[PDB]
C-alpha cells in the first residue's frame, strides 16, 4: 500500500554500513560491538522516520486522506464549500380589525415551534384586514419541519385576532449542517470521472426545490425491451422525487411535479429556457402507493430491547425504499438476522391488507412482493404476532 | 493576425513573458558533490581545524555517491564525518522527498499510475462481458464463439502499461475542468493518447440520418515518463503485436490500447446525441 | 489529527536524548566534546531537510509559485497568456464593375496601415460596391482611432483611390497581459465550468467586432427547431445589431454570413466552430422599415421638458428588437413619466408620405405591426398643435 517504495531493510542497512566505512574508517567494516556499530544503527532508525515524514506530507494533501481541516481548504480552491444549516420557512395568514398598528417583533407558535417574521412588516393592517407574512424558524435544524395548520400568537397585540392559521401547505425546508465525512464523498464525486454527468447535475439541482427530500433514479422494473429482444436506451432524462416530510408516504400529486418539470426544463422543453442546457428534454415523475402488511415471527424468545430495535430497523428500511423496486423477504430477514444472530430462528412474511388485490402488485412463488413501474411500497402496519416460549 | 493554438476553451492565442530569474533552485540543482563538501563550513575555525578543512577532497565512486578520497597522508578528523553527513542528506532527499512530490501531480506520476486511476474510478467498457450493444458487433478484443462473442483480457508488458496509464491520467485530468463539447476542444482533451477524431461527412450535413466519426493515429509512440528530475522521457510503442503475445488468431493483427480508451471517453461525452455513429478503421504502424 | 514542522529547540533535544540513551547509555553530553559536535551536525542535517521540503511544496501552489513555474503547470491544462490583439473595422470601396481584384490590398487611413482580413472576390460585384473587413498591421490600443476618410495604399486599375470606413469605428485593440493579471483568471478558471447555456451562445456572439446588441427571434417569427428526424430541439437562430457603425444598426448579408460560419462552423452540424457538436444554427439580419412620429401638444410644455421626451423616444426606437410591434402605449408611457399624469399628451405613428412599405401594417388600435426580418427605424419626429389652453 506504500506509495514511496522502500527497499528491503537488509539492502538499506548494507548501504549505510558501506558508506560509513568508505568515508570515516577507510574501507574497513565495523566491529560487532563498538561505538561505530551503535551510531550506524541509530542512523538507520532516523531513516525510517524520514520515509514516514515524506509519505505523511504526501498523504496530507490527497483528498481522500487529508485531515478534516485541510480538506475544506483544498475544496475552497475549486468552488466547493460545505452546506450550512438551514431554517424552516413558510407562509402564515393573519386577520384582525383594520387600522390597528402592527409590530416587527411578533412571533407565532405551532406545536412548540416558535416562528418569527422574516420580512419587513407593514406599518399597519391593510383595509381588508387580512395579512400574509413570510416566517422562518427561530432555531435551525430539521425540528422546524411540521405538518400542521392551526397556531396562535405568543405576543398578543390589541385589535389582532387571538388565533392565526398557516396556508394550505406547511412549514418545511429546515435542515442540519453538513459533517466532514459526507462532505468528503461529495467532493470526491465531483473530482472523479463518471459518464453522463448531465443526469447527475440535474439530479442534484432538483434537490434545491422547496419541500424536496429524496431523489431516486428509475427503478430496475422500469427497463423495457422492444419486439426485437434488444434493450432500449432512451435519450430523455427522468427520475422520481419524494416529499416524505410533507405528503402521506412521500408521494405527491401530479400537479406538483408538473410545475417542477417546467422550471427545470422550460416550456416548451429543450429551448434552454429552464435550468437545463440547450437541447435537453426530460420529465420528472411521481409514484402511486401500494399498501403492505409485515408479520414478524419467532421474536418472543428475544429480550425486549432486541425486539424494539429489530422492529425499528425494518420500519426505517421500508420507509426509504425506492419506487419500482422489488421487496423480497430475504432483505428483511437479513436485517433482523444481522442483530439477533445468524443462529436465531427468525422469519418474516408479507401480506396485503384484508388479503385483497391491488393494482401493480403481484406475489411470486418465493414470497416476494413484485411491484410494477410507477409504484412504491408504502408501509401500512408492522405486527409481531405472539407465542409463548422460555416458560 | 495572430496564429491560434489549441486550448481547453477552444482555439486561443498564446504568448510569452520576459524572463524574471526569481525561481528557487529545484531538485535538479541538488548535486551530491557540491552539497557534501558544503558542510565543511559548519565546523568551527581554529588551529585544530584549518589544515583539515583545507585538504578536503571529494570524488565520485562507481555509482555516483561522492565519497571522500583518502590520500597516502590522510589525518583522521571529524571533518571526514561532516562530509559523510553531507552525502546522507543528498541521498535521503532523492530517495525520500523527491518521489513524494513526483507522485503528487497527475502530469508527473510514475510509480503510482495504477493508484491514480482508482482515484478517478475509471472503468473500461471493453472488458465487461455485458457491454452495451451499441459498441459494435465485435470489438477489437473479442473473437466470435458459438455462445456469442467472448473477450480476452490482455496482460500488457510493463513499459507499455506504464506509458498507457500515464497518458490516460493526463487526459482525464484535463477533462475534469469542464469543456464545451465541440470538435476542437475534444481533440485537445484526448491528444495525449495520440488519437484524433475526424468526421466522415464533408458536405453541409445536419440533415442526413446519421453522423459518423472515425479515429486516426497522430503518432506511433507514447511519450514515456522520466524518473529523473532532468532529461527527456523515453518514447515507447503504442501498439501490440498479436502473434508475439500468443493470442487467438481471430483478433486483429495490431491492437491499440489508446484508441480503445479514447473511443470510450468520446462515446460517453456525446451520448445525448441520438444519431452518433463510430466507424473504426484498421490502422498499421508505418 | 495533524503533525507539523517541529521547532528548533524541541528538535535538538529529541536528537540529543536519542543519541545519548542509545549510544552512550544515559551519559550526559558534555559541551565541547566530540559527541557535542556530532550531535549538532546531526541536528543541522535534520533541519535542512524540513526547510527544503517547505520550500518545494510552495511551488506546487499556483497562488505562490513564481512566474516561470506558473506558465507551466498552466499550459498543461490549456490556459495560456494573451498577446497583443489587433484592431478591426469595416471599409467600403467602389470602382468600374468587372475589374480584377487582388488578395494583397492595403489601406492607409491616417498614419495607420490596415490589411484585408476576409476573402476578396476575384472581380468587383456588378453594383460596383464592395465591403471588406480589415485589421491593423501593428497590434496595440493605438489602432482604435476614429477617422472616416482613407486612401488605397497602392493604386489598382479600375478602382478608385478613395475609400471610407463605416462610421470610422475601429475597435479591438489591446495590450499584452502581465504576470499578476494572469495569475488571476487562471485560479479563477479552476472554479468555473461552461455549460452551453443560451446565455453562453449569446455572449459569444458579442465578441465579434463592432457588435452591440443581440436578440432572439421576435414573437412574429415561426421558428423551426427539428432540422431532421429528432425528438429534441436541435436548431437555434438569432439576430444582431451594429448600432454604432451601420445606419439603423443593420448590416448587409455579406457580414452576417461570416459570423454564422465562425460561430457554428462550416460544414455545420459537425461542431467545426464554437458551437456544440450536433448543433446547427444561423445568424440573420433585418431590413429597415421607416416610420414617422407626430407628437401632439408638446409645444405647450417647457423647452427643457420637450427635449427630454424627444431624446428618450428616439433612443427607445433605436434599441427596439427586430420583428416586434411598436405599440402606441409604450410611447405614451414615456411621455407620462416626465410630463406628469395630468398632462394632455397624445402620440400617433404614420408612415413617410403615408405610402406603403413591405412588411408594415397598422392594426385597429393604431399600433405598428412588423413582420419577420424587419425593424422599426425612426425617420423623423415632429410636434404639432391643434388645441387651445392657457
Amino acid at each position: 500500500a506504500c506509495t514511496i517504495q522502500r527497499p528491503e531493510p537488509q539492502a538499506l542497512r548494507d548501504k549505510i554500513a558501506t558508506r560509513f566505512s568508505t568515508n570515516v574508517l577507510g574501507g574497513a567494516e565495523i566491529i560487532p560491538e563498538s561505538n561505530e556499530f551503535y551510531v550506524v544503527t541509530l542512523e538507520y532508525a532516523m531513516q525510517e522516520e524520514f520515509f514516514a515524514f515524506a509519505e505523511q506530507m504526501w498523504r496530507e494533501q490527497d483528498p481522500r486522506y487529508a485531515c478534516c481541516e485541510n480538506l475544506v481548504k483544498m475544496a475552497a480552491r475549486r468552488g466547493v464549500y460545505p452546506k450550512p444549516a438551514q431554517f424552516a420557512q413558510g407562509y402564515v395568514r393573519m386577520t384582525g380589525v383594520p387600522g390597528s398598528a402592527l409590530n416587527q417583533n411578533l412571533r407565532f407558535q405551532f406545536e412548540n415551534q416558535t416562528y418569527e417574521a422574516a420580512s419587513v412588516v407593514p406599518d399597519q393592517l391593510p383595509a381588508t384586514g387580512v395579512l400574509v407574512l413570510r416566517v422562518s424558524a427561530v432555531t435551525p435544524g430539521p425540528s422546524g419541519n411540521i405538518r400542521v395548520t392551526e397556531g396562535s400568537l405568543v405576543t398578543p397585540v390589541p385589535g389582532i385576532s387571538s388565533a392565526v392559521t398557516a396556508y394550505g401547505g406547511n412549514f418545511c425546508g429546515g435542515d442540519d449542517a453538513e459533517e466532514c465525512e459526507p462532505f468528503r464523498t461529495r467532493y470526491l464525486q465531483r473530482l472523479q470521472y463518471e459518464p453522463r454527468l448531465t443526469v447527475e447535475w440535474l439530479k442534484s439541482k432538483a434537490m434545491e426545490w422547496p419541500c424536496v427530500t429524496d431523489v431516486f433514479d428509475l427503478g430496475p422494473n422500469c427497463c423495457s425491451v422492444n419486439a426485437l429482444g434488444e434493450v432500449e436506451c432512451p435519450n430523455n432524462i427522468e427520475f422520481y422525487v419524494l416529499f416524505r416530510d410533507t405528503f402521506d408516504c412521500g408521494l405527491a400529486p401530479q400537479c406538483v411535479v408538473d410545475e417542477i418539470t417546467d422550471w427545470l426544463f422550460g416550456s416548451p422543453q429543450g429551448l434552454g429556457q429552464g435550468e437545463a442546457e440547450f437541447g435537453i428534454c426530460g420529465k420528472v415523475r411521481t409514484a402511486t402507493a401500494v399498501n403492505l402488511d409485515i408479520y414478524l415471527n419467532g421474536l418472543s424468545c428475544a429480550t425486549p430491547a432486541q425486539a424494539r430495535v429489530v422492529e425499528q430497523r425494518i420500519t426505517d428500511f421500508i420507509n426509504r425504499h425506492p419506487p419500482s423496486t422489488n421487496l423480497t423477504v430475504e432483505q428483511l430477514r437479513f436485517i433482523g438476522l444481522q442483530v439477533l444472530g445468524s443462529s436465531f430462528a427468525f422469519d418474516v412474511a408479507i401480506r396485503s391488507p384484508g388479503d385483497a388485490s391491488q393494482s401493480g402488485l403481484r406475489f411470486n412463488a418465493c414470497g416476494d412482493a413484485e411491484i410494477d413501474c410507477d409504484y412504491k411500497a408504502c408501509l401500512n402496519s408492522v405486527q409481531v404476532i405472539n407465542n409463548n416460549v422460555t416458560t | 493576425m495572430n496564429v491560434l493554438v489549441p486550448g481547453i476553451d477552444g482555439m486561443v492565442s498564446a504568448g510569452k513573458f520576459e524572463y524574471s530569474g526569481c525561481c528557487p533552485p529545484d531538485f535538479a540543482d541538488m548535486d551530491e558533490c557540491t552539497l557534501a563538501t558544503s558542510y565543511v563550513g559548519l565546523l568551527p575555525s581554529g588551529p585544530l581545524w584549518d589544515r583539515a578543512k583545507y585538504e578536503a577532497i571529494t570524488t565520485i565512486t562507481a555509482t555516483g555517491n561522492c565519497a571522500a578520497c583518502w590520500t597516502e597522508d590522510h589525518c583522521p578528523t571529524l571533518v571526514d564525518y561532516a562530509v559523510n553527513v553531507g552525502a546522507r542528506l543528498a541521498s535521503v532527499i532523492d530517495m525520500t522527498l523527491w518521489p513524494a512530490v513526483r507522485e503528487s501531480d497527475p502530469f508527473t506520476a510514475v510509480t503510482s499510475t495504477a493508484d491514480w486511476l482508482e482515484r478517478f474510478k475509471w472503468v473500461n467498457c471493453f472488458e465487461t462481458s455485458c457491454r452495451s450493444k451499441a459498441l459494435g458487433e465485435i470489438t477489437p478484443i473479442e473473437y466470435m464463439t458459438e455462445c456469442g462473442p467472448v473477450y480476452v483480457a490482455i496482460n500488457y508488458p510493463p513499459s507499455i502499461k506504464q506509458a498507457f496509464e500515464s497518458a490516460l491520467i493526463k487526459s482525464l485530468e484535463r477533462l475534469s475542468m469542464g469543456i464545451i463539447k465541440n470538435l476542437a476542444s475534444i481533440n485537445f482533451v484526448i491528444e495525449p493518447l495520440k488519437v484524433r477524431v475526424v468526421p466522415l461527412d464533408t458536405t453541409n450535413a445536419c440533415e442526413n440520418e446519421t453522423l459518423c466519426v472515425t479515429f486516426e493515429k497522430t503518432s506511433d509512440f507514447f511519450d514515456g515518463v522520466n524518473q529523473n528530475p532532468c532529461g527527456i522521457p523515453s518514447p515507447v510503442a503504442a501498439y501490440i503485436d498479436r502473434d508475439v503475445m500468443q493470442l487467438p488468431s481471430e483478433l486483429p493483427k495490431y491492437i491499440w490500447p489508446g484508441h480503445m480508451a479514447a473511443e470510450c471517453v468520446v462515446r460517453s461525452l456525446l451520448s445525448h446525441v441520438s444519431r452518433f455513429c463510430v466507424v473504426r478503421t484498421d490502422q498499421t504502424p508505418d
